[PDB]
């Protein structure tokens, strides 16, 4: 029939590639108060609208485990940490001989006041002040007790800016020309699969890298009851992901009175260690409503219920094993860096179908090096005066029972192992692609014979 | 409509508009010019991702419009070509496909050998078409 | 290119009403219109309506739009191109003129020129409107009748006698054999009792070790019993 | 064939193929989309080597395509134009150029007035006959 091939510029296809993408945010730090470590001094600004297409008809396949803008988030926060660092003060000459004491038992004791000596602006000089430091930040060695501080021994140690927010302030992902970026506007996503509401925004939703640990803050639920997210269920090993439909509220607040003493170690470098506390040493806490809490705990076993032995016996037990830092709800508050205990939230156990607010005990930890980096560790300074956070929880993360073959109940400890799956929790229903334009079909058409 | 508005559509919609596609192609509202406006080093992560995908945005639109010029079809959006239809692409008929399949389907339809479609593309074309002057030029 | 199977063989007494189904496979379920149409005794196949499962709009026949009102739910996605759906139909006040043979069908294309018409067809659903009451049918072997076994294989079966209502057909045990068996078409007696007849081509050689038994899967009666062929024989 | 397959042989025949030559200039399988995919610093001296060999990849296209469009020849690979040639460029004949000298040596030959060349070049074939629409374009 004579058949002529055509062609088409502009054609509506695409296949699944990972391309880099870029920062986007409109006004936020600016003059009153700037230098935040993930924003940098400028970001590209976002446009004021949003574009959202509901692509019709599509039925484009989602993976939430295998997708790489999470892997991009990942190593991007991590070079965007280092560089908030890197020009800074180095606290090299911190690794002396500690003589430390405790603080009024009155013959309670849990920071110790530290005497030291330590370098000066000149060289030549020497200087001898006191500090006080936590627990567990510094150790023994071998009448007078002695004590060093326990990053040392590892590596390297850097303070951290003293004039820098450590808030998180959300950051959009957006793709490059000829690319685009799918998202999953199926309310119920049993994991990932074929999602029937599909949009191609150009740029993702607002965005908070929240550093947080076993517990998710401040993220993005969707509207139908708790979602549980596995990469795959059954495999006990797999860690599990778990979207609220409403956020709890928790506020955390620290009573210490730090004052801000900051002693030169050298010119232009002052380190800012804590001062001498003032009012009654008070333990930092965390409030639960435990009203709130109840039903959260019980939609969850309810969803679980259909996707782990029917009707049977699910407990929650506290952390199991593992290291101090991880087995706790680690985050960051006002630049001063918690480790609450949640042993009391996954004590509970239901089955078989003004007020009262639980209250988590939490330390205070000055040194750390996140994301397991051993490379080198930063020293949290102080926050002088008054502490207090109040953010929505809204994802978990749970392990598992051990090895149980077969047999007769299961068992959920949370476990914040890593760091990537926080964000997952966020992009679950995104994923990237890239435009491919160029279309060729046949139809009966040929254009002039000669030419 | 709407940026890939018809991506769902058959052929035949994907066929009418198009153009929202090819426009929204090249720049972006997302680049925005850059530069803060309104510390001093511009060495940062951000500016290394932004600028390295600026780059594959022109490379890869240049890619496609490279091949747009070589085949004649440079200054439109839909050209006409020179090249028989072989049968042995596809069996199905001048309706069957057009209403049918929807543009997502048929480039996994082609994908085996479209490669070897561009091939015969540039030189039906242009090879022999331009060509064709040496005799029409000037006699 | 996704066998749309229909589920049916529901009959009832003149007047009940019922609802008939058909699961889809093979083809997005979305946006490909789904037929009804249905052949009578009296010849004449007549299309009932055409349903789109997008939007919902439905334009049936007049001479049905007032008793009967279909509707169909959503589908599950497999694949981007591919899911699986199923459409229901139901009707009021019936009479024998309403028996037949009734088939679903795929709509054809995607566009605007010609949609309306079906494509791809279900298996058929055979409903009958009879006044006359459920019977369990009656199995009886099949007579060795002599026959020319060259070769060492013969043909035989099992025969059916007496039954009511809608046919049904003759399998095999744990099923294997289904190519080159005949069973004949059903009987419809004087006396209003349907039988029908089972021929089987495969090698029989001598009867014993082999296996001989048929069996008959069935209707309201369903199915216990399947007998095999009584062993006195000729040559 | 092949990429400069025929750089040694006639005028005549660089004429016939050419998009050989063409087609490979803008993208390259040496680019081969960066990445390696399959430390977390990509500033390393490779990294600039690419980065700025992709840049005048395309501004060395673009700087030469701009040239076809402003001739009016942006969408196809060889055009005509209206300008005469004139004989002080070269004393050579018809048949005599195309058959024996071969580019290589044809470039060497021009390369004195060739930037000449380009200047009449914009001026008959775009300033005037894109101009010249003002009585015909409609009257
Ligand atoms: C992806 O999603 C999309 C939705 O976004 C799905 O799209 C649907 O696809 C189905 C496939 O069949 C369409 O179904 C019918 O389309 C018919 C189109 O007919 C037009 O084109 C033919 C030729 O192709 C012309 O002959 C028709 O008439 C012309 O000639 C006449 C003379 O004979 C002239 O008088 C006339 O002016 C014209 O020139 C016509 O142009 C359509 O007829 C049919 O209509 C039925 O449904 C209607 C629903 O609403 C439609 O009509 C109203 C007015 O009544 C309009 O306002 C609406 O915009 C819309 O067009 C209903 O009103 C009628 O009474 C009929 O019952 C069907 O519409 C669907 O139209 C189309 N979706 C939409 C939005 O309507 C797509 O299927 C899906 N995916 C894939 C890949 O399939
Ligand atoms: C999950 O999300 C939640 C919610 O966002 C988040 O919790 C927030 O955490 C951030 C820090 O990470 C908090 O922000 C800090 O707030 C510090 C305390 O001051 C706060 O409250 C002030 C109250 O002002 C009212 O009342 C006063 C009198 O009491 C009155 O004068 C005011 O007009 C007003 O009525 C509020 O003002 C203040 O911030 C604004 O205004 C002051 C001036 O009024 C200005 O100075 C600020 O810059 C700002 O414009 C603030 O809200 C604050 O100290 C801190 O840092 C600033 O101050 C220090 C003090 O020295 C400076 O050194 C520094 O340079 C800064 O300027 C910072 O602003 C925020 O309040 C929390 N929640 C709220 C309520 O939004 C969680 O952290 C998230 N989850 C995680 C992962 O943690
Ligand atoms: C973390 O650790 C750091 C470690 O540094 C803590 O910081 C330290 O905190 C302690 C708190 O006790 C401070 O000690 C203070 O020292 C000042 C200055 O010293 C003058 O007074 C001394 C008085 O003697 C002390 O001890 C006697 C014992 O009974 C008490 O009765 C008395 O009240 C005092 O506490 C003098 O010895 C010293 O000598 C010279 O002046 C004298 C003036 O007259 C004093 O002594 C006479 C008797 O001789 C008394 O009658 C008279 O009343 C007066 O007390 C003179 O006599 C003598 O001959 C000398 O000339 C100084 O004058 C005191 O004023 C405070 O009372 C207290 O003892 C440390 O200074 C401080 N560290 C530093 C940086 O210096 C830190 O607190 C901790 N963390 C916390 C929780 O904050
Ligand atoms: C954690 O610890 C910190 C450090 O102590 C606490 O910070 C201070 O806390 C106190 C008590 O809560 C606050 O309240 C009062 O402030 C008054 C004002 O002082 C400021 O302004 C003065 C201007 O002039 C004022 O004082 C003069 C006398 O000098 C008067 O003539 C005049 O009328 C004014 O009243 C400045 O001169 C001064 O430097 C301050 O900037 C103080 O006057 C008042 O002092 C009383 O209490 C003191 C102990 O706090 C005591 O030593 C004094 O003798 C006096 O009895 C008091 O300080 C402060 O505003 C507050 N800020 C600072 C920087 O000191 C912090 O509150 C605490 N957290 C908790 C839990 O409260
Ligand atoms: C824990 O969770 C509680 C309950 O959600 C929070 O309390 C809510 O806090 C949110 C945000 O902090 C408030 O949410 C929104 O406020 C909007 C403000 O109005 C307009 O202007 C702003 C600024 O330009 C725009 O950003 C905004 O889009 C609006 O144009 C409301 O308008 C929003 O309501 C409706 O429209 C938006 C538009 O897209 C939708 O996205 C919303 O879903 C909604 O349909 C919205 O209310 C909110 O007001 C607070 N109350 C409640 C009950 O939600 C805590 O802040 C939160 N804590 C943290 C830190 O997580
Ligand atoms: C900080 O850096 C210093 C120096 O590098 C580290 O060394 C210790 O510093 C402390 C002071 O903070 C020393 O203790 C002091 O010693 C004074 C005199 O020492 C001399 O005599 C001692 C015995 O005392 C007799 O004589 C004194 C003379 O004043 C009389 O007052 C006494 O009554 C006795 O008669 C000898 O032991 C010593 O070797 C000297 O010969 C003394 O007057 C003070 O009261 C105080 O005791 C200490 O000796 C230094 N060395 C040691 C062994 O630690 C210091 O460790 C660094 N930081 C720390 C951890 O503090
Ligand atoms: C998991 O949750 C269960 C409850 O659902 C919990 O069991 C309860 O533990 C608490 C605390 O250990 C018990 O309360 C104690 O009861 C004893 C008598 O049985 C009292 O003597 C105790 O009083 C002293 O301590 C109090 C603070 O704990 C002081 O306020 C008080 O003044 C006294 O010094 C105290 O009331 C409680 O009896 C049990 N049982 C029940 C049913 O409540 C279990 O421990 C939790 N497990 C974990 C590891 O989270
Ligand atoms: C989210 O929902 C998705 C949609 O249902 C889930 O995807 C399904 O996942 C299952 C398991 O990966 C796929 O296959 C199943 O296979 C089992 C095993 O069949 C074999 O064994 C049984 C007896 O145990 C036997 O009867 C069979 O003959 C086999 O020998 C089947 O029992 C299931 O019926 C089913 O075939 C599904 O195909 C797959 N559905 C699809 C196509 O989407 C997904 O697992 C859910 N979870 C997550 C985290 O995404
Ligand atoms: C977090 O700390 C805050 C205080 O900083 C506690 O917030 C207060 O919670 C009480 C609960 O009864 C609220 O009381 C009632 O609030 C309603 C409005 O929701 C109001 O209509 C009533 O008159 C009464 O005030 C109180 O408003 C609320 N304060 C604010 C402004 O949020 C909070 O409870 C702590 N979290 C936990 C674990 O409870
Ligand atoms: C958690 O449970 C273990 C037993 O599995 C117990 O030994 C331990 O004391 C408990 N507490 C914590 C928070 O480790
Ligand atoms: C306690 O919590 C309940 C539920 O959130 C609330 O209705 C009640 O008002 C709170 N306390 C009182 C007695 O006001
Ligand atoms: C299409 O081209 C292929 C490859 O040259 C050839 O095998 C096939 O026969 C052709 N079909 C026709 C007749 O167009
Ligand atoms: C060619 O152009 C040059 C420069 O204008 C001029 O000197 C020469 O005479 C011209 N030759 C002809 C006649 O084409």
């Amino acid at each position: 029939e004579n058949l002529w091939v055509t062609v088409y510029y502009g054609v509506p296809v695409w296949k699944d590639a990972e391309t880099t993408l870029f920062c986007a945010s409109d006004a936020k730090a600016y003059e009153t108060e700037k230098h935040n470590v993930w924003a940098t001094h400028a970001c590209v600004p976002t446009d004021p609208n949003p574009q959202e297409i509901h692509l019709e008809n599509v039925t484009e396949e989602f993976n939430m485990w295998k997708n790489n803008m999470v892997e991009q988030m990942h190593t991007d926060i991590i070079s965007l940490w280092d560089q908030s660092l890197k020009p800074c003060v180095k606290l090299t000459p911190l690794c002396v001989t500690l003589q430390c004491t405790n603080v009024t038992n009155n013959i309670r004791g849990e920071l110790k006041n530290c005497s030291f000596n330590m370098t000066t602006e000149l060289r030549d000089k020497k200087q001898k002040v006191y500090s006080l430091f936590y627990r567990l930040d510094v150790v023994q060695i071998n009448s007078n007790k002695e004590y060093r501080l326990i990053n040392c021994n590892t590596s390297a140690i850097t303070q951290a800016c003293p004039k820098v927010s450590f808030e998180p302030i959300p950051i959009h992902y957006c793709a490059p020309a000829g690319f685009a970026i799918l998202k999953c506007k199926d309310k119920k996503f049993n994991g990932t699969g074929p999602c029937p509401s599909v949009s191609t925004v150009q740029c993702t939703h607002g965005i908070k890298p929240v550093v947080s640990t076993q517990l998710l803050l401040n993220g993005s639920l969707a509207e139908e009851e708790v979602m549980i997210r596995s990469e795959n269920i059954t495999n006990n090993a797999k860690n599990i992901l778990v979207q609220f439909n409403t956020p709890v509220q928790i506020n955390c607040t620290r009573p210490n009175n730090n004052t801000r003493k900051s002693i030169r170690i050298g010119p232009g470098q002052a380190f800012y260690a804590t001062g001498d506390i003032i009012g009654d040493i008070r333990q930092a806490h965390c409030n639960v409503s435990k009203a709130t809490w109840n039903e959260t705990l019980g939609k969850v076993v309810k969803q679980l219920r259909k996707h782990f032995g029917n009707n049977t016996i699910i407990r929650f037990a506290n952390s199991s094993g593992g290291d101090l830092e991880v087995t706790t709800h680690s985050f960051n508050c006002g630049g001063e860096f918690f480790y609450c205990n949640t042993s009391g939230l996954f004590n509970s156990t239901w089955i078989s179908n003004s007020n009262d607010s639980i209250t988590l005990p939490c330390r205070i930890k000055q040194i750390i090096n996140m994301w397991q980096r051993i490379g080198q560790a930063m020293y949290a300074p102080p926050i002088q005066g008054v502490i207090r956070c109040v953010s929505n929880i809204t994802g978990l993360i749970l392990t598992r029972d051990g090895g149980s073959t077969n047999s007769t109940t299961e068992t959920f400890r949370p476990g914040g192992g890593d760091m990537r799956d926080n964000w997952r929790s966020e992009l679950y229903k995104y994923k990237v692609v890239k435009i491919e334009p160029l279309g060729v079909a046949p139809t009966r058409c040929k254009r002039r014979v000669v030419g | 409509l709407g940026f890939l508005g018809a991506a769902g559509s058959t052929m035949g919609a994907a066929s009418m508009t198009l153009t929202v596609q090819a426009r929204n192609l090249l720049s972006g509202i997302v680049q925005q010019q850059s530069n803060l406006l309104r510390h001093l080093l511009k060495l940062t992560v951000w500016g290394i991702k932004q600028l390295q995908a600026r780059v594959l945005a022109v490379e890869r639109y240049l890619r496609d419009q490279q091949l747009l010029g070589i085949w004649g079809c440079s200054g439109k959006l839909i050209c006409c070509t020179n090249v028989p239809w072989n049968s042995s692409w596809s069996n199905r008929n001048l309706s069957e496909i057009w209403d049918n399949m929807t543009w997502l389907q048929w480039d996994k339809e082609i994908s085996n050998y479209t490669q070897i479609i561009y091939g015969l593309l540039e030189e039906s074309q242009n090879q022999q078409e331009k060509n064709e002057q040496d005799l029409l030029a000037l006699d | 290119e996704g066998q749309l199977v229909q589920s049916g063989a529901e009959l009832k007494k003149p007047g009940a009403s019922v609802k008939i189904s058909c699961k889809t496979s093979g083809y997005r379920f979305n946006f490909y219109h789904i037929n009804w149409i249905r052949q009578t005794a009296g010849r004449g196949p007549e299309w009932m309506g055409w349903i789109s499962p997008y939007s919902g709009d439905k334009n049936l026949a007049p001479a049905f739009q007032d008793r009967v009102i279909m509707t169909t739910d959503t589908e599950v996605p497999v694949t981007s191109f591919t899911s699986t759906g199923a459409a229901y139909m139901e009707i009021r006040n019936l009479k024998f003129d309403d028996t037949g043979t009734y088939f679903c069908a795929k709509g054809l294309l995607r566009d605007g020129s010609s949609t309306w018409l079906p494509y791809l067809w279900g298996q058929g659903t055979l409903l009958t409107v009879s006044s006359a009451s459920t019977k369990g049918p009656s199995v009886f072997p099949l007579a060795p009748s002599s026959k020319s076994t060259s070769g060492g294989t013969a043909a035989l079966g099992c025969l059916v006698k007496d039954y009511f209502p809608e046919p049904v057909t003759v399998s095999w045990n744990s099923g294997a054999l289904t190519s080159g068996v005949h069973t004949f078409p059903a009987v419809l007696q004087s006396s209003g009792l349907y039988s029908l007849s089972s021929v089987v081509t495969v090698p029989s050689s001598s009867l014993g070790t082999q296996t001989y038994i048929c069996n008959v899967n069935h209707k309201p009666s369903n199915t216990k019993v399947d007998k095999r062929v009584e062993p006195k024989s000729c040559d």
